[PDB]
């Protein structure tokens, strides 16, 4: 469909838009606990932290987070990774570059292509456009016709 | 919501690729078991792909495998390959294979995970864990709450 | 204009949107026959084909295809490659990276930039937007005014 | 906000959309003169210039330009570089690829994401869409109702 | 249709870069003729660019050229350079140049084509064919019918 | 105009990344002063990033620094690192450090600028100047008038 999103609630309530129901998936084959690491993206916590030299270095480079299985999302995350694999291997088969691959930029482009590669049919499925303020203005114009 | 338009991506930074381990998928990870999923083969070019965050690993492996003559059967690590960030237990293994040729390829199609780099092959002397990755949208605000 | 497209008919009828007429190009300086190769993008033909290890390997890696000169498109394809060259060399001059270059991602971005870099003038040239369902809804609203 | 633009006037009058006022910035800590170099992107000046072999080579590779401080823009350019640094270092921290980084493609994608990642509210801030020709057509339709 | 909006690009995968040969452009490809289009020069940095599909090649070349002292005048191939996929006839050539300096640059501005990689220069010991590439949109459905 | 929609980007080519020097920021650039901004450190992986145009440099440096044993403390330059394009005065420096470890990292967080490549570290034997880069939109027409 489109890269799933990971929202907060409606502490730390989490929402994960991907459901494997949209694949025979039921019960649990995953750990509810999910501890994870990410590169320190802190904003001037040490003041000079942004500078490589004053940066923590590989040892203190990472930050830790925890995602709980509130809506069985973790397992859905877990499952998702398992299924992503095939397409990802096939993608890489095609690539000749061995050194790296920016999957990140690929997803960003594909996101845009899905919503803007094609042509829009106003107020239609598969296209994003908002007419509430346009139609309100159409209605406001008809209100101005008075006298 | 089930709509194509559901979800917003404001910067590319908000695309997050998370590495999840096979141990987190209740898969046997003992060195003797784990190695049954690894195999040597020729004619396949190793591929690498960058990811952004990953699960703390239960177990990892630091492996060197050669041929009898002492020449490594595992590829030398590229500049961008660093040891996996957070391993609880590392299994250091060093030895030789009597009759194997090519490079180490994961059987399941899973990836060899290092520090923010997933690979179709095993790199000599680098700490890795097995896993798969998943793509999702997380804005900074959501990101800040989790990692803090 | 925009990356040309290669459609099927309206076996294997093919349509190629690029015409060098839009350049002194006439007759033929190309072979009508065009046999080509592409990396096996088959979907589980061998079941475990996606996995690198169970993948064919470099020798069986490629799939073969044939494009006939139904509308002299092959020669247009052929010509197109010849003209692409100059811009492509100039592009590369600018790049410092020698190892590789993702022309593929560059084209994808440029495609989007042309249709969305600018600002839209509804029902206008150079912009893609569909008003048939929006104006139909405007018309449906005027029909609802009855009684 | 969005990648600043560098326009020409409304010889060589120049306009630079970035103002650090949008940061305590006043007076001058920069040279008004700004001489610069860029890779020769000339179009067939030597006829065969595009071809690598017939290309000038590293020594004659560059072209020279001059930007004057007409509206103190140079210093704004200069300041801008100084502030870009922090975000740029943080960006690179996250990247594992050492060899290179296409910041250029990243900006192009982010440009599009800002104007099309989300959903549009017609005639609204933060979204680009043009209704002058659509509303004119709505008005032209109402004019056609006559008799 | 001649409109900017004509054509749809749903995934990046649907961008296809095809390599067409110069032999397919009824250009003399005999080794003695072909080599008249190749030349050595300094001050130019070799550039490479990835492509997706290509024409079956009529002829290819597997060349090594050095200076009199035995040092190659051709660059060593990068990890990602593989022999051209489908050559009908390969011309293996190995020799030395008495007074040449720099790297091999195609005169016409055409590219040295390998396996899914086009280059402004000739790589030592790798099979290549001369050609140019063209960009187009092909969806999977169209792609599946052709290649099958 | 202050609007998000203000500004048009037709091709990716129109994104320009300009390198501005620290000398252009009235910063002392004498070798003895300049070197007070450079320092050695471990645990940091050098990063490089491509840019498109740059300011003519007032001063540049061509530096090689080793450890007492003669082994360079500076990284060997990658294929894509070329000497800075336009330097008015180059400061060639070659020596050794009695007790330093790791790689050369700029203290200010500024970049080591080469030919269309900015880096978090100093490369051995390559001409560089210190600076920062800025992103902007310039169409070809605007570009043609400036550079000509
Ligand atoms: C993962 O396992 C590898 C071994 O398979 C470990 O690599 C070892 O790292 C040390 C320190 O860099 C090396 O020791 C030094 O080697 C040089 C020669 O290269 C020698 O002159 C020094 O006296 C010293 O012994 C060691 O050789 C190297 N081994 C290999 C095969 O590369 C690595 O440290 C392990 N990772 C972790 C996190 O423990
Ligand atoms: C294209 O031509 C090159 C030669 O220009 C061919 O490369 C040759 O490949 C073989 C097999 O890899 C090499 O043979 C082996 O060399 C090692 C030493 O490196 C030696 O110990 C072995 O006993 C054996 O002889 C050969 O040296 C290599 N030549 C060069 C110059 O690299 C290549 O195979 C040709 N391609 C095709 C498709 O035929
Ligand atoms: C920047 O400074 C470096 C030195 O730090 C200069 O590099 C030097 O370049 C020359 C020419 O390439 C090298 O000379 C030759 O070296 C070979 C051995 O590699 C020798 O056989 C030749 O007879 C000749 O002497 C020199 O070794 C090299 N030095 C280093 C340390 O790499 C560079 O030229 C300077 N850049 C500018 C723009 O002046
Ligand atoms: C980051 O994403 C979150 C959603 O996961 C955004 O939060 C909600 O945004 C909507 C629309 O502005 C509001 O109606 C909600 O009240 C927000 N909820 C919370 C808890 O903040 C958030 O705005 C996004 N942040 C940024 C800076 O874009
Ligand atoms: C995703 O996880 C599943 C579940 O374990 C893996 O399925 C295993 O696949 C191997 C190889 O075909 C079999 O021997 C096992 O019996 C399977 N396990 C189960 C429980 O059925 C699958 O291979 C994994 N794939 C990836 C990409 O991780
Ligand atoms: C792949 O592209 C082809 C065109 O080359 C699409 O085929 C046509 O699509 C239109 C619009 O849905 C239909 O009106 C035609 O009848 C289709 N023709 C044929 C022969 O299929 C095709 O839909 C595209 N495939 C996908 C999955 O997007
Ligand atoms: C390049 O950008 C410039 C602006 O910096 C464009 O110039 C103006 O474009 C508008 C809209 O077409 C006109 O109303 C102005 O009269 C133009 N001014 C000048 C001096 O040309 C220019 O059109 C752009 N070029 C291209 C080819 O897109
Ligand atoms: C594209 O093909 C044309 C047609 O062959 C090439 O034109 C040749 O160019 C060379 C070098 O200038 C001349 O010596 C030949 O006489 C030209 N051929 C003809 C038939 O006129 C052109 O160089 C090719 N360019 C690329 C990029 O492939
Ligand atoms: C941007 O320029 C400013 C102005 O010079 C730099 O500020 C200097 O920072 C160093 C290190 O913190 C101080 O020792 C100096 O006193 C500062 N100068 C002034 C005039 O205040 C800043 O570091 C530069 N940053 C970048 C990325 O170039």
């Amino acid at each position: 469909d489109e890269s799933p999103s990971f929202n907060t609630s409606t502490n730390i309530s989490l929402t994960f838009s991907y459901f494997p129901d949209k694949s025979g998936e039921n019960e649990n084959d995953c750990d509810a606990e999910l501890r994870i690491w990410s590169v320190q993206e802190d904003d001037l916590a040490a003041g000079l932290s942004w500078i490589p030299f004053f940066g923590p270095g590989i040892e203190g480079l990472y930050t830790a987070g925890l995602i709980k299985n509130q809506n069985n999302l973790v397992c859905r995350l877990r499952r998702l990774a398992n299924q992503t694999a095939k397409s990802l291997e096939l993608l890489l088969r095609v690539t000749t570059e061995e050194r790296t691959f920016s999957l990140i930029n690929r997803h960003a482009i594909d996101f845009l292509l899905t919503r803007w590669g094609g042509t829009c049919k106003v107020l239609g499925p598969d296209c994003c456009i908002g007419i509430e303020d346009l139609s309100k203005n159409i209605s406001e114009q008809i209100d101005k016709i008075r006298k | 919501v089930d709509s194509v338009c559901s979800g917003t991506l404001q910067k590319t930074e908000d695309v997050h690729l998370m590495g999840f381990t096979l141990s987190g998928q209740k898969v046997a990870d003992s060195p003797l078991e784990a190695s049954k999923r690894w195999a040597f083969r020729t004619g396949v070019p190793p591929k690498n792909v960058e990811y952004t965050e990953g699960e703390e690993a239960k177990t990892c492996y630091n492996i060197s495998v050669t041929d009898p003559s002492g020449k490594s059967l595992l590829l030398d690590p590229p500049s961008n390959i660093r040891d996996y960030p957070k391993c609880k237990t590392v299994h250091h293994i060093q030895g030789q294979n009597p009759h194997a040729q090519g490079i180490a390829l994961h059987l399941w199609g899973a990836f060899f995970l290092y520090d923010r780099v997933a690979s179709t092959t095993m790199y000599r002397g680098k700490v890795f864990t097995e896993g798969n990755i998943a793509a999702m949208i997380v804005n900074k605000t959501v990101h800040r709450m989790i990692f803090s």
